[PDB]
């Protein structure tokens, strides 16, 4: 066969560990969920650095935590601006995430609590920016820097698919750089905690899986889908679906066709058109051996998984850093103030 | 090129989600 003996008993083994670390990993999480953290900090411990986003909901700014001098992350989301806006669920939610899970590629709340009008979430400060930015400045990445991305990607779906969360929403701008090279996940607004198939038109347009532009039901699959995407857009430097109006991708996401460019090798094209498969009872991620027909997959030949997961890889790119509390792979924004003073349904908080 | 029809999409810049 493919495997000699030693071979096929190594993976075996290596398989047999993952299941017994994920049967801890989801009980681990499970406690957390049942029994979540409130109210370990307040507003008054951080000094104000930097706002480094801003949006309808709230804004991120860079905060130095005024005893430890640890850099954070500081997202505020004003109540009422929330509740006005359909997204009460979605915060709610993402906090409950959050604060539950533990994993080296997500970005780790540190402090959450809420004030008269507003919420607040303090994660980790992830210094290096989106991948989003450093995919546009260099163009594309080599396919050996691009499988180092892939291969957290994998192992952090790997955990999140065991907790029967769905992420929905994989894409560059999504990813920080730590400053270590790796990748830090944000965002937990649209995950869910589902078994079985859920409905909700949600995601990115060139990120879309055929299923969810198709107003089906669908799964977990859609996240598989979504790495194929991903991967693509990592190695080529554009997505493989695009057009001038969301419609005419999803013509294209639907179609069953992909082109690549002719420097793709043909492991890569072969590894992205089983994620890029239409076809639910043929995508990977979705068969009967589950992550391993990806993680077994000959482009990932070369992948360490356990050195991946241990972080002992070094990367092959590792951002510009000019010390804590540099903000240049940030842009710049007004500096709005935070004024204080909606308890319904936040009670969670 | 497809390069060309990306730049030319107007969907080079960071996406929102639907
Ligand atoms: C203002 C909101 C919070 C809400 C909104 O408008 O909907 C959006 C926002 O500004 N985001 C969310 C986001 N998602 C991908 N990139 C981004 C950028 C930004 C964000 N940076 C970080 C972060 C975390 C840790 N270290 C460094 C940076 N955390 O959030």
């Amino acid at each position: 066969g493919h495997m000699g003996n030693a071979a096929a008993a190594k993976k075996g083994s290596e398989q047999e560990s993952v299941k017994e670390f994920l049967a801890k990993a989801k009980e681990e999480f499970l406690k957390k969920w049942e029994s979540p953290s409130q109210n370990t900090a307040q507003l008054d411990h951080f000094d104000r650095i930097k706002t480094l986003g801003t949006g309808s909901f709230g804004r991120v700014m860079l905060v130095k935590h005024k005893e430890t001098g640890n850099h954070y992350a500081m997202k505020i989301l004003d109540k009422q601006k929330v509740v006005k806006l359909k997204q009460i669920e979605h915060t709610l939610n993402e906090k409950r995430i959050l604060q539950a899970v533990n994993f080296p590629f997500l970005v780790k709340l540190e402090f959450s609590f809420k004030d008269n009008s507003n919420l607040y979430m303090v994660m980790e400060y992830v210094p290096g920016g989106e991948m989003f930015s450093h995919l546009r400045r260099i163009g594309r990445f080599s396919e050996p820097h691009a499988r180092f991305y892939a291969a957290q990607i994998v192992l952090t779906f790997e955990y999140l698919h065991s907790l029967d969360l769905i992420y929905r929403d994989l894409k560059p701008e999504n990813l920080l750089i730590d400053q270590q090279g790796y990748i830090q996940v944000t965002d937990f607004g649209f995950a869910k905690r589902v078994k079985g198939r859920t409905w909700t038109l949600c995601g990115t347009p060139e990120y879309l899986a055929p299923e969810i532009i198709l107003s089906k039901g669908y799964n977990k699959a859609v996240d598989w889908w979504a790495l194929g995407v991903l991967i693509y857009e990592m190695a080529a430097g554009y997505p493989p679906f695009f057009a001038d109006q969301p419609i005419q991708i999803y013509e294209k996401i639907v179609s069953g066709k992909v082109r690549f460019p002719s420097h793709f090798s043909s492991d890569l094209k072969d590894l992205l058109r089983n994620l890029l498969q239409v076809d639910l009872t043929k995508r990977f991620g979705n068969l009967k051996n589950g992550v391993n027909d990806i993680k077994n997959h000959k482009w990932f030949a070369t992948t360490d998984w356990i050195a991946i997961y241990q972080r002992k890889v070094e990367a092959p790119f590792i951002p510009k850093f000019k010390g804590p509390g540099d903000t240049s792979n940030f842009d710049d924004y007004e500096e709005e103030e935070i004024r204080v003073s909606c308890g319904k349904e936040f009670t969670e908080f | 090129t497809t390069y060309a029809d990306f730049i030319a999409s107007g969907r080079t810049g960071r996406r929102n989600a639907i």
